[PDB]
């Protein structure tokens, strides 16, 4: 991830928000833990998403909620909303990084394909893989084995 | 089995253009369940008359039902494109003309379960893709 | 065995008038144009009604003992001339003469004549303001509907029970609770077992010193006068026969024009912050009670614009 | 004590939706068997129904049904429903109003699942059906059959004119398996049995939908009977015993009326549950 | 009970073959009333009434409903023309004679469960083909 | 004494989950084999359903299936369980209410198996299904075969794949592979039985969550019809013959009913296991 951004910002208040506090016992927001394979099996549908123009934010949230029709998960609409606001700065920020940097890589006709596969970054798929590991770190921080 | 984003993008496509999906993104609430019950019919009574019941016009239906077999169609003629070409391939890739309906095509070329297969698929991805947009 | 139906001797009058009806005998040819009309066939079928019309039905019957015991206390009422038509639609033509052209409700098990629970609960929601569906179609009618219906609706309850002033939501909140189990808007309530109102099917119950099922004639003369008419024969329930109505109704307990459950209702009167102003109560016999002048403004079955299927007080 | 049987009794006109589209004549058809394509509950249904029944004891419940689905912590269920399977079905006739209708291959199938199951009471009722079979196969004799066991039903018509009853004697009929398969009872061949309760001769109910009083929809739905008879297996997988007691005698009580199936608010799908009776 | 497309495709060209379905692709729009009513009396009264109902010809309805009665025919004889040798053992694969009252053919022909599945499948085809078309 | 042959009978339907997101019409799929795509069991979920009934001997356990996962000592487990590969499946038919199908592709990987495994009658019963496979493709040459083996049930059609089933007079069925395969069996080409066997054509059922009787979740399950039979090989790996004896004893003990798969509190998945008789 980037610190010169928002995401990084946000990053950290996602992770702050939602990781259970054992030191206290009042309480915290709830997680989604079905949310993690969402983002994991819907990844191709997200980077669609994300790539769609001045329509990505809507479409976000009417992802969400589309997928998240359920009464319970009226209470997950703050996680579902930080989710989406996080996903959407981290890949304006992976295009804003990254854009020409693989266009310029693609047709640089020195490197054979490994290594220009191995240097060229997808911005969505990056940011979809960032805001998962987050979340994987959030459960695993949050989850005991009792 | 997966999501294939090809065929997502094959059911945005033909969403847009068979004005399923309103200019501000939106549909009208009953296509959902129409797509819904579009796989389950054909689960259940079978290719031909699943497709005869969602393609008929004269419907006493909320709204216009047999959007979604011309959905349908776009995703199949799109996915018929692009099949590769060699003389190994089960698949036909010939083009479903516009003039022709469905229910017809499928029963004077309907033989093999080629048609079948890319039925469900483009009802999957059509479900699927429908989740992106709101409904009025 | 020709009277008091009884289940050891008897025939299922749905399989005598549906299955039995066009039996395959000897001698009769209605297949043909030319028999179709014959005095043969008409003496066959008027044999046929004459066996589906020659059963009565006693008031000690062990059937309608059973469905008392079964789904409680009936509420009793009697056909005043020219009777109850159920089951219209039901297809039963073949174009012969003598025959019976429109269909009957049968049950199927007892062959009793009979008025299943959903026309009931249709009848009845007819007469409350919500029951036509806001459609593109019915825009047009909906507001004088919904006008007429509650004005009649809140008449009917401020005369059944002791509430004095009823709101058109509270009205709406009552319709909804009553046939829908649910909020206007279409939530759930967390109702008890005992909480959910119920529409049995109608029965005969007694046909005292006659038949219970007679034939009627319908003659539609056409648009030209100078052409012959067509004479319909059809199969009603007799005048003064009573019909059963079973219903298992709750109270309703309505709180600041919002549905409460039991468990809810009592909650709120433990509450400091409770009045009287606000809660309402129709009871179980109070709602069978509007139900029960409901059916007699109004009737049940078909053709009831022409005055069948008018029901009157034991 | 492991497993018993109970019999559903039905007061009214059972609609168990499969829910799959019909584009024939009935709109909405009733569950039927995956292997038998006899009418059936699925034990779903079942347990759903009587956990509905139950709901206000939450203690009961919690123990022998499982936990709530919104439970953050999820029990298992202790007690075992299994699918209600056809018993007998009421089919009308002109010397009697309706009869009680079962099959050999039912009276075969019941058989064999008392003997896989080992239900508290099989051993006499297993005794007693076989012995019932081998007098029906051997008078039988390979042809179709209809066999009444009251002489005065003789010659019955059991709905189709085809089909006509027959009261052979030297077969006894116990009063057990009367109460258990029904008074006024036919035992019918598979063929006859099948042609009954097909989608064709099964009971339809016709309805509309009327907007302002003009109808607007219109469709056929399949019902089961009034008073056809059900029968399925519970067994109790190590539930408490005074939990078990509980539900035993509130779902055996002669005052206990309950809701399977759709369209309960319009009387549909009312029953009676009772245990198998001692021989 | 599931229509296969051959059994369509014998009710098409039975619609057509009758000039119930004309070379404009275009039916008279009571037709589908008179197949719906036809399935419905077929299960409520019986197949001898709902046959005899619809087969006669001295009725004073808007259209010859009695036509619907020959495309049951030519689609029970297609059925019965693909028989198998062993489906003719149980099976009657008899040509039904053609000019014969479809009643006064199930009446001599006992009253066989055949006939009742046969004509139930074919009346199904028949409305799923005439959903297949557009009311004039 | 090693390498015995079991078969199983399912009593009732049965959901074996295959862990597969389907985003489809049916999202609980069972489990299907590798390489014929035929339903089965996993030998985990078999070793797993066999661990819980037997889980009240704790020393038979430990010494057959080895040590709990949260021992402290790890004990490997001495008996091998091999996967359950599906034998006998029931079609509908119209002159009897099922039939038992296998295909002669079944016969042929089950001979397969019997020879590469050295089960414990294994020799009588290879030579007699390699006769009647023989036999069968002697019959059939090269064509689309349905073959019933009593002459009664000459003309039962098949309802999924609209044919009729022939009698091939002079191919005789010896007792033992009447009780191996199943009563009213019916051998059909391999296409078929894969019709018969795939998505299509199981049973599909429809099930709903209802909160406060309305509908919160719909979904659908595909089950194995009721009545199927699946066979598996055990090998005994150096197990006292004691523990061994009374393991093998309760298995085939009649009274012995054990569940596999998904769905336990309503009836799914009840199934009884016998071994291979003498032929």
């Amino acid at each position: 991830m980037s610190k010169k951004g928002k995401s990084y910002v946000k990053f950290n208040m996602l992770l702050q928000k939602y990781i259970l506090k054992n030191k206290d016992m009042q309480e915290s927001e709830k997680f989604l833990s079905s949310v993690i394979q969402m983002i994991r099996a819907h990844a191709e549908i997200l980077q669609i998403i994300l790539q769609n123009e001045d329509k990505r934010t809507e479409m976000l949230k009417n992802y969400f909620d589309n997928n998240f029709n359920e009464s319970c998960h009226l209470g997950y609409t703050g996680l579902f909303e930080d989710i989406q606001t996080l996903l959407c700065l981290r890949y304006q920020e992976n295009i804003q990084d990254y854009q020409n940097r693989n266009e310029i890589i693609q047709q640089n006709t020195i490197l054979t394909s490994d290594e220009k596969e191995i240097l060229i970054v997808s911005p969505a798929m990056d940011a979809i893989h960032t805001i998962f590991t987050a979340l994987q770190f959030i459960h695993f921080i949050n989850y005991n084995k009792d | 089995m997966k999501i294939s984003k090809k065929q997502i993008e094959y059911a945005i496509e033909a969403l847009r253009a068979n004005n399923i999906i309103t200019n501000d993104n939106q549909y009208p609430k009953v296509f959902k369940g129409y797509i819904s019950s579009f796989g389950a019919a054909v689960i259940q009574s079978g290719l031909i008359p699943a497709i005869i019941f969602f393609e008929n016009e004269d419907n006493d239906a909320n709204a216009d039902r047999h959007k979604i077999i011309g959905v349908l169609k776009d995703i199949i003629n799109a996915m018929r494109q692009q099949y590769t070409v060699t003389d190994a391939t089960i698949l036909v890739s010939s083009q479903i003309p516009a003039n022709y309906s469905m229910a017809q095509y499928i029963i004077e070329h309907g033989n093999t379960d080629q048609l079948l297969k890319e039925i469900t698929e483009a009802a999957v991805a059509m479900k699927l893709a429908l989740r992106m947009y709101k409904s009025e | 065995m020709p009277k008091n139906y009884t289940l050891q001797n008897a025939s299922n009058l749905g399989w005598l008038f549906y299955k039995d009806y066009y039996r395959q005998e000897p001698n009769v040819d209605f297949i043909s144009t030319q028999g179709k009309e014959s005095d043969t066939t008409a003496d066959f079928f008027r044999k046929t009604n004459q066996r589906i019309t020659a059963y009565q039905l006693n008031s000690e019957s062990p059937l309608v003992a059973a469905f008392n015991n079964h789904f409680g206390t009936p509420l009793q009422l009697k056909t005043i001339y020219p009777g109850l038509i159920t089951g219209s639609g039901l297809p039963h033509q073949t174009g012969s003469k003598g025959e019976f052209k429109l269909g009957f409700q049968f049950d199927y098990t007892t062959g009793l004549p009979y008025i299943p629970g959903s026309s009931i609960k249709g009848t009845l929601r007819s007469m409350f303001p919500f029951s036509l569906k806001d459609k593109g179609s019915t825009k047009r009618i909906l507001p004088e509907y919904r006008k007429e219906r509650m004005e009649y609706i809140r008449d009917l309850i401020i005369e059944v029970t002791n509430i004095n002033e009823i709101s058109d939501t509270e009205i709406q909140a009552l319709e909804y609770a009553i046939f829908t189990n649910s909020t206007p808007s279409g939530k759930t309530i967390e109702f008890s077992l005992e909480e959910k109102d119920v529409f049995y099917d109608a029965f005969v119950a007694d046909s005292k010193d006659g038949v219970m099922l007679s034939d009627d004639y319908i003659t539609p003369h056409g648009e030209n006068p100078l052409k012959d008419p067509k004479p319909i024969l059809f199969l009603k329930i007799r005048p003064d026969v009573t019909i059963n109505f079973y219903f298992k109704l709750c109270t309703t307990h309505l709180y600041k024009e919002k549905v409460c459950s039991s468990k809810q209702i009592e909650e709120i009167k433990k509450q400091n912050d409770f009045s009287s102003s606000d809660y309402k109560m129709i009871t179980a016999h109070q709602k069978r009670n509007l139900f029960e002048k409901i059916l007699l403004c109004i009737g049940i079955g078909a053709k009831t614009n022409i005055g069948y299927g008018q029901l009157k007080k034991l | 004590m492991t497993t018993r049987m109970y019999v559903i009794n039905t007061l009214s006109n059972m609609h168990v939706g499969s829910g799959e589209v019909n584009y024939g004549v009935i709109a909405n058809l009733i569950q039927r068997d995956s292997v038998t394509n006899l009418p059936n509950i699925n034990s779903s249904g079942l347990k759903g129904a009587i956990r509905e029944y139950f709901k206000e004891n939450e203690d009961l419940v919690r123990e022998l049904f499982g936990s709530a689905p919104r439970d953050e912590k999820t029990l298992p269920g202790k007690v075992r429903f299994f699918e209600a399977n056809l018993l007998s079905m009421p089919v009308r006739s002109d010397k009697v109003p309706f009869l009680m209708a079962i099959s050999d291959e039912v009276l075969q199938e019941l058989i064999t699942k008392m003997k896989f199951f080992n239900c508290e009471e099989a051993t006499q009722y297993i005794s007693h059906l076989s012995t019932l079979l081998d007098n029906i196969k051997t008078q039988a004799q390979g042809t179709d059959f209809a066999y009444v066991f009251d002489p005065l039903l003789q010659g019955a018509i059991i709905e189709e004119v085809s089909i006509r009853a027959t009261c052979p004697s030297h077969i006894p009929l116990q009063p057990s398996l009367k109460k258990l398969l029904g008074d006024r009872l036919v035992i019918l061949s598979h063929k006859y049995f099948s042609i009954l309760s097909d989608d064709n001769h099964l009971p339809v109910l016709s309805r509309n939908n009327l907007e302002n009083g003009q109808s607007a929809n219109l469709w056929y739905e399949q019902v089961l009977p009034r008073y056809s008879r059900l029968y399925f297996m519970l067994m109790d997988g190590n539930a408490q015993s005074e939990y078990l007691k509980k539900f035993r005698d509130t779902l055996c009580t002669p005052s206990t009326i309950i809701q399977i199936g759709a369209n309960a608010s319009i009387g549909y799908g009312y029953c009676q549950i009772s245990e198998l009776s001692p021989f």
